[PDB]
């Protein structure tokens, strides 16, 4: 259950509040009955409220409006930028940082024993959030061979076997495998080739990944309020 | 100087005073345009016990 | 009974139209309609005020005249002392809502000030008034409970409430208020058996009163906790029932026909090693308590006594028997049973 709570504004009236929320002034008597107010409902200052603190409310006192509010179906335009940042951070999850020391496992991508945990400098375990989290998860999936992870046959990639000849065919195989691995992530709305080239031994390519938009993540997280899990089991 | 993002971080750092009330006000001045990464400082030349 | 906003506005518009045809626009946003709408809202608010006043008067007007106060639910409030390490080096300001709390799991109640306060520079300790956030008796914290401020400056040496809070109260129901009024009205009654019995019972040392009525004579049976009626208590009852008795009727006061029942019991027991003086005296005390607990019209049923004695212990106490008690001792209304000589034989 959730309800709206209104702070009494300067020289406000109950009729104005009723019009503002219920869309009709007729509910002011219901608002009085629910809040248990005496006739001078909104006193000028706290000196009048001292006469009867229980049954009177002054400026800056909080009223309760029993309308069943729900955090979904709320216009994203109202939400503050910090609130949107926190919401997308929740949507994209928080995880222990393992992709620290990028150079080392970039020098040995196909091998095992490549990545490890790290500390945040404050004596606690390091953590990657939001975009850093997505980076970590996408790197780990791409780097993991498919079928090597226990309890998860399909998690990973087949790039360890695509060290083939220098022709466009193997390039296309690599590209298709990379697109499959990126599409396997539920959060990745789509992925597509940008450019590639062959320099004899060395292959080079680059991709573009569109994660779910702010609006979708906000809708997902605010829907999750109904359950209260606020966690990701994808 | 310190960099502040959360109110719990400022409460741990700044135990009380007007500065903490100003940080709260700044992050609650407007419903839609609250600021971020507020940089705070203590002017008191205090010493530890 | 009462008009409402739409009706008041409609009648205002009709009367305005009838008074003059110079105005005919009564659409939304019109100055004239806005003014009438405002007057209508004020009149509706005065109607609600009158309704509240009459609803209060219906249930509190008459009884209030007889010095009977209905107990309203209140927030517990009181004074607290704030001490400073030194005289203040500037005007300190404590805004309204400044919260005070206690460092115990026994009292999680939160107290706050409802008004602004100022401490002058010269001051060294200032007293302020705090109100419990919750109505009820939960806010009636004892002395020395409030000892913390959640938004106070470091200059404070110590917070302390100098007295226990007692102003927290729970709302008295209407039916209890009516019951107290009706009780008082019944107590105004006089010159009846019920009123005589009531006036006798109000006496401090009187435990039980039976009034027996005869044509031209009234006799009052009374007893104390022990079943006795002292001469002094008799004189007090007479003096108190001088105001109560009817005119031209004779009133007499007498003791209750006490009957001391002597009970010699033979208790069979299982654990022979637990036989001793203490168990004997315990059983005897139980029997004496049972016998003395009986009221004026209560008959001594021997089977219930046996039940009680066996319920002292379900396995230890094996069997009981009495030689004095052969059959239930029926007594009249004016004859109370009390404990006489008691003996218990362990077998």
């Amino acid at each position: 259950m959730r309800f709206k709570k209104h702070v009494v504004q300067h020289e406000e009236t109950m009729q104005a509040i009723a019009q503002r929320y219920y869309g009709d002034v007729s509910y002011w008597i219901d608002l009085v009955e629910h809040n248990n107010l005496k006739y001078p409902y909104l006193v000028e200052t706290d000196e009048e409220k001292m006469k009867d603190p229980e049954r009177l409310a002054s400026t800056g006192d909080t009223l309760i409006i029993p309308i069943e509010s729900d955090l979904t179906d709320v216009s994203a335009k109202e939400i503050n930028s910090r609130d949107k940042d926190v919401l997308v951070e929740l949507a994209l999850g928080r995880d222990l940082n393992i992709t620290a020391d990028e150079k080392y496992f970039n020098e040995h991508g196909t091998s095992d024993n490549i990545l490890a945990f790290s500390t945040n400098g404050n004596g606690d375990l390091d953590t990657v959030k939001g975009i850093d989290n997505m980076k970590q998860q996408l790197q780990a999936r791409l780097l993991t061979p498919r079928g090597s992870l226990m309890l998860h046959p399909n998690y990973g990639s087949d790039l360890h076997n695509l060290f083939g000849l220098n022709i466009p065919e193997q390039a296309t195989l690599i590209e298709m495998e990379v697109l499959r691995t990126l599409t396997s992530d539920n959060r990745v709305k789509s992925a597509n080739l940008i450019d590639w080239k062959i320099q004899g031994n060395v292959y080079s390519g680059q991709f573009s990944v569109e994660i779910k938009s702010v609006e979708e993540s906000i809708n997902f997280v605010l829907g999750q309020d109904e359950e209260g899990i606020f966690a990701l089991f994808e | 100087v310190y960099e502040l993002r959360n109110y719990s971080q400022a409460k741990r750092l700044f135990r009380s005073g007007e500065l903490l009330d100003a940080i709260e006000l700044a992050w609650g001045s407007n419903p839609n345009y609250t600021a971020g990464r507020i940089l705070a400082m203590r002017i008191e030349d205090a010493k530890p016990a | 009974k009462t008009r409402k906003l739409t009706n008041i506005l409609s009648k205002l518009i009709d009367k305005t139209m009838a008074g003059t045809s110079k105005i005919t626009d009564f659409t939304p946003g019109s100055a004239s309609r806005s003014l009438l709408e405002a007057v209508s809202l004020e009149i509706e608010q005065f109607y609600i005020l009158t309704k509240e006043n009459i609803d209060w008067g219906i249930q509190e007007g008459i009884i209030e005249a007889f010095d009977f106060q209905k107990r309203q639910s209140k927030r517990a409030y009181g004074d607290v002392t704030i001490q400073f390490y030194q005289p203040l080096d500037m005007r300190m300001y404590i805004p309204a809502g400044t919260t005070f709390t206690s460092t115990r799991q026994e009292y999680p109640q939160q107290f706050e000030t409802l008004v602004d306060y100022y401490a002058e520079p010269d001051s060294t300790e200032i007293v302020v008034e705090v109100y419990c956030k919750e109505t009820g008796v939960a806010g009636n914290v004892p002395e020395g409970t409030i000892n913390t401020i959640a938004s106070g400056s470091s200059l404070i040496r110590s917070v302390n409430n100098e007295y226990s809070f007692n102003t927290g109260t729970k709302e008295e129901s209407q039916e209890d208020f009516k019951r107290r009024f009706h009780s008082f009205v019944e107590s105004r009654g006089r010159a009846t058996n019920k009123s005589v019995r009531y006036g006798a019972l109000q006496i401090p040392d009187v435990e039980g009163v039976y009034v027996y009525e005869e044509t031209g004579h009234i006799t009052v049976f009374a007893h104390d906790r022990n079943g006795n009626l002292s001469d002094t208590l008799k004189e007090d009852i007479i003096d108190a029932l001088q105001d109560y008795r009817p005119s031209g009727i004779m009133l007499d006061v007498t003791g209750v026909e006490k009957e001391e029942v002597n009970v010699s019991a033979t208790v069979t027991i299982s654990n022979k090693s637990r036989i001793g003086d203490t168990l004997q005296k315990h059983i005897e005390s139980v029997i004496r308590s049972y016998l003395n607990n009986l009221k004026t019209s209560d008959d001594l049923i021997i089977t219930d006594l046996i039940q009680a004695i066996m319920n002292i212990d379900d396995v230890l106490i094996y069997d009981v028997s009495f030689d004095n008690l052969d059959e239930n001792i029926i007594v009249p209304p004016q004859g109370i049973i009390r404990a006489g000589e008691i003996k218990v034989e362990l077998k």
